[PDB]
RNA sequence: GACAAUGGUAGGAGAGCGUUCUAAGGGCGUUGAAGCAUGAUCGUAAGGACAUGUGGAGCGCUUAGAAGUGAGAAUGCCGGUG
RNA sequence: UAACUUGGGAGUCAGAACAUGGGUGAUAAGGUCCGUGUUCGAAAGGGAAACAGCCCAGACCACCAGCUAAGGUCCCAAAAU
RNA sequence: AGGACGACAUUAGACGAAUCAUCUGGAAAGAUGAAUCAAAGAAGGUAAUAAUCCUGUAGUCGAAAAUGUUGUCUCUCUUGAGUGGAUCCUGAGUACGACGGAGCACGUGAAAUUCCGUCGGAAUCUGGGAGGACCAUCUCCUAAGGCUAAAUACUCUCUAGUGACCGAUAGUGAACCAGUACCGUGAGGGAAAGGUGAAAAGCACCCCGGAAGGGGAGUGAAAUAGAACCUGAAACCGUGUGCUUACAAGUAGUCAGAGCCCGUUAAUGGGUGAUGGCGUGCCUUUUGUAGAAUGAACCGGCGAGUUACGAUUUGAUGCAAGGUUAAGCAGUAAAUGUGGAGCCGUAGCGAAAGCGAGUCUGAAUAGGGCGUUUAGUAUUUGGUCGUAGACCCGAAACCAGGUGAU
């Protein structure tokens, strides 16, 4: 049958024009008292998925 | 070419690898396995993604956005693509599509400004990039929505 | 250009056939592609073996894990038992697979290419054949010289053509649409009447 | 389509089996102990050819002192006169001039101790 | 012609040997096929011939294709025999 | 004479001794845990009687040719009684 | 619900072309030479391999009887439209609601849409339901009665066929008097076992022997094919012999080597081996195994990364700002033709509205992220991954339905 999308890996990244993934960052969620300003405002920024994590996770997202 | 002396093309076929079929080969025995552990194991091997019980990262990273139900996308055509109907034509969705240069319309066609129009034309689309629509005009030409 | 003869060897006229059908340069990548895929198409397929599962009974575990001395066993369906359940093995299946429509058509340019360089085609006026009479066929072949592999190609189908072709060894009959790589690569001389050849130049 | 095992391990075994001719009792006779020793065999054979260089090159040089002995002289300083006078006829040739013919190799002592 | 490299487990890469079957071509066979046995034969290896005996009717070779394609071990299964 | 970048395929996650810098232990252990090097692992050949890890040295094949290494030269046993 | 006639098909069959000679040989179909038929060169058999010897094949013909499917008559049944909007009808314990469950890809959720139990419970064309809570508007339908062929699924079975499917440890468990023998109280489990020869011509007769068995004789091409009788490997068991061995410490060989005996694919040969040097099997597993760790009595056979569908990468090939069809239909179970729906690419950025070679962030024409300033696509070999038992063997167990108090 065809493989199946992962699909929490699909709710959190997207595919840019070079095939990159796109993602959004950890510790954003609460706490927000325990992190500094520019903690909280650098992690504002997106980010892209590791060479070593897309290794492992490529075939998860082959669809997206 | 003759049925009796077929060739395929150079490097069009190789052999595949037969594991487990003596020493000599490099794959015998374990068949490239390695030793024990549950990579060796017929069946064997964690699930993609799985750390070890680290947690994982789509599951350490957190969800965004949305999907919009009336999301709408259009059918790009730029002024290079343009520039091979003869000036004076009226290209409408009808002449994209025959033409070939559209396939599939999406939501309608929309005229980008990448490249350079050099012809005269009369262009019918349902949006317009403002470069689009001033570069149509200044050749001389016109737009319509 | 081509010499048009009739059945007795004479020559009726002359023919002009497309180039870009009898003339190119056979493309042997896409001709052994073409082969090989119509030598799969024609497979069957249908092999099968019994797997464990498959094998009769085999239900029981056939002695205690334990205590016997003998080596472990599960049922006595398994692979390594004498008459138990195999391993893999063939299982039906289909060996077809496709080309692209180019692909397709310029192998079968090709394949006429190859004969015509190889001056192993030969165009004919008509057959006026009115009962089959493959001792008359014979003797046609014969007069036109022929090998003993002839492919023989008519418009449309011709059944008095046909029915007298059918018993000699090496002969066989097609259309033009029925044309394909394996019958034209294994004839070593193709038999086409004009208006065969110029249909074939049409859709080629 | 089936493939059965055929011929081919009969063949295989066989070759082997011949190879083991001579061997004792089961050695010459069942596959996997004729086998075994063959490899044995081979293995012994790369190493002996090796040896056998070693081994011959002693017997000439014990040879060599025998002789240089019978002249009163060591094989040591035999060596070492004929190298300083030049002579290049090695281990194996002086050991048959020797057996050969003794006047030669005399001539040949005398020459080494000119030299020292 | 020169001169440089060539120990090797897990493992990666390459080139090949042999088995059954298919296609096409070209061949062998009761003046004796396959199989079996023996031999002092050939190739760098897997392996390939030739001769003779046995056997009594099928089998090579070339190119390509396809795999139930290669065993010495699993207290492996079955048979035979120590 | 490498180095780096991208991509296809891996295996490995029990290590051992020896020397040396150290902790621990008792300036015990063929102990244990780190640092540094070598060898074994995955390395045959020579020496250390035999002897993975020590000393010498890295086997493409053949030779009944020569020079050397460690280590040796009265006999076993090649070479200095 | 029937009836008459006709057609076709099924269930037996019939006709059906064309070769002789010689050589080898037990036998000719083989080889050789010379012929012939073919709408028939499919196939099997016949003393070896046959288009022309037989059975057949192409083609044509054929049914007393029964059955099946059909056509026409007969038979049977049967009105079909428009205009009007006064009144009437248009499915009730129903729709629907609450609580508890279930089903919907949808796990109670914002939960529409659909069912069950319990309790409550409408409207009536100015009506009622739906468009994913809900309300309005708009749009589309008209529940709570019933029927309905075809396109779809499957094969115990019959007929005719097919296979880069097996060929006696394979293939069915079962080629054979097999669900038998055998085992079990029972449910149930469940084998082994094919081959004389063309023809039985299956050995008259004589001889030893109680017989068995054998030696002749005979049949036969062959008995060295004589009854589980084609071939007839290995383990293993015997007889004879060339060389060798009773002062020797042996992983059994290897390298060196006299003596003796032979004579070949004729090669700077073969068998043996006084004596000397060197030398602790193999596999697995280990830091490390001669290991006194594991495994194998021996020999033979059998016995483990496969296939399908997706993904990715590489090689190959076609076409190229394009590349390509799926199902379907036609075709010989083929190639192939047709089929452009769909898919991927030619544009990205953004959560999204959206803007666009730029876009997002940002007050910003700042800065920063991702992009632009060509190449894709289809099929396919190889490698790898995913879903499948997924390289093979092995639990202790778990659940379901049965069989047992001899
Ligand atoms: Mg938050
Ligand atoms: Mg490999
Ligand atoms: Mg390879
Ligand atoms: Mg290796
Ligand atoms: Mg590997
Ligand atoms: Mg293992
Ligand atoms: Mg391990
Ligand atoms: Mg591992
Ligand atoms: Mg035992
Ligand atoms: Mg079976
Ligand atoms: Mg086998
Ligand atoms: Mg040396
Ligand atoms: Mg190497
Ligand atoms: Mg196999
Ligand atoms: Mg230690
Ligand atoms: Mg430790
Ligand atoms: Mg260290
Ligand atoms: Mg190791
Ligand atoms: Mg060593
Ligand atoms: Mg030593
Ligand atoms: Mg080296
Ligand atoms: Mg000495
Ligand atoms: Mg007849
Ligand atoms: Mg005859
Ligand atoms: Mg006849
Ligand atoms: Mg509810
Ligand atoms: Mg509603
Ligand atoms: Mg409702
Ligand atoms: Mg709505
Ligand atoms: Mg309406
Ligand atoms: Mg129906
Ligand atoms: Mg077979
Ligand atoms: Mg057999
Ligand atoms: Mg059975
Ligand atoms: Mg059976
Ligand atoms: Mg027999
Ligand atoms: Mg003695
Ligand atoms: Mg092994
Ligand atoms: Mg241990
Ligand atoms: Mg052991
Ligand atoms: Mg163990
Ligand atoms: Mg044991
Ligand atoms: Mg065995
Ligand atoms: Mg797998
Ligand atoms: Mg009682």
């Amino acid at each position: 049958p065809k493989m199946k999308t992962h699909r929490g890996a699909a709710k959190r990244v997207k595919r840019t024009a070079s095939g990159q993934l796109k993602r959004s960052r950890a510790f954003t969620s609460h706490l927000f008292a325990n992190k500094s300003t520019k903690q909280k405002r650098q992690l504002r920024k997106a980010r892209l998925v590791s060479k070593s994590d897309m290794k492992r996770v490529k075939q998860l997202l082959a669809y997206k | 070419m003759k049925l009796h002396e077929l060739k395929p093309a150079e490097g069009s076929r190789k052999e595949r690898n037969r594991v487990g079929r003596g020493v000599a080969t490099g794959n015998g025995k374990t068949s490239g396995r390695g030793h024990k552990g549950q990579k060796a194991r017929s069946g064997g091997g964690v699930r993609p993604g799985f750390e070890g019980g680290q947690l994982p990262l789509f599951r350490r990273l957190p969800k965004r956005g949305f999907t919009n139900i009336n999301r709408k996308e259009y059918a790009i055509v730029n002024l290079d693509q343009l520039n091979k109907f003869e000036d004076g034509t009226e290209v409408t969705p009808a002449l994209l599509v025959e033409s070939g240069v559209v396939k599939n319309e999406k939501s309608g066609i929309k005229i980008l400004g990448n490249g350079s129009l050099d012809k005269k034309l009369t262009v019918k689309a349902h949006k317009f990039s403002a470069s689009a629509a001033e570069a149509i005009d200044a050749k001389g030409g016109a737009h319509e929505v | 250009n081509y010499d048009v003869l009739k059945l007795d060897g004479t020559k009726s006229g002359s023919i002009e056939l497309s180039d870009a059908v009898f003339g190119i340069e056979p493309n042997n990548s896409v001709l052994f592609e073409a082969i090989n895929l119509q030598r799969a198409s024609l497979r069957q397929g249908t092999h099968a073996v019994k797997n464990r599962s498959a094998v009769s009974g085999g239900g029981r575990k056939p002695w205690k894990q334990k205590g016997t001395g003998r080596a472990r066993q599960g049922t006595i369906r398994a692979p390594q038992w004498r008459g138990g359940g195999i391993v893999f093995g063939p299982t039906p299946r289909s060996y077809a697979y496709k080309m692209p429509k180019k692909m397709r058509r310029l192998a079968l340019r090709s394949a006429l290419s190859f004969k015509a360089q190889e001056n192993g085609l030969t165009v004919v006026d008509a057959f006026n054949f009115e009962a089959p009479k493959t001792k008359e066929f014979k003797n046609v072949l014969s007069t036109l010289e022929q090998p003993k592999k002839v492919l023989v190609v008519t418009e449309n189908e011709d059944v008095n053509v046909e029915l007298s072709a059918r018993n000699i060894p090496g002969v066989q009959v097609t259309t033009a649409q029925g044309l394909n790589v394996l019958d034209i690569t294994n004839a070593d001389s193709l038999v086409i009447t004009e208006a065969a050849a110029k249909k074939v130049e049409e859709v080629l | 389509p089936r493939v059965k095992g055929g011929t081919v391990t009969r063949a295989r075994r066989k070759k082997t089996i011949k190879l083991a001719k001579g061997y004792f009792g089961s050695k010459h006779t069942l596959y996997k102990v004729a086998k075994q020793q063959v490899m044995k065999s081979g293995q012994y054979a790369f190493r002996d050819r090796r040896q056998r260089k070693r081994d011959f090159r002693k017997l000439w040089i014990t040879r060599i002192n025998a002789a240089a002995r019978q002249h009163e002289m060591s094989y040591s300083r035999l060596m070492n006169g004929l190298k300083k006078a030049g002579i290049d006829i090695n281990r194996k040739m002086l050991s048959e001039i020797a057996i050969s013919d003794e006047k030669a190799f005399a001539q040949l002592v005398t020459k080494a101790k000119d030299a020292l």
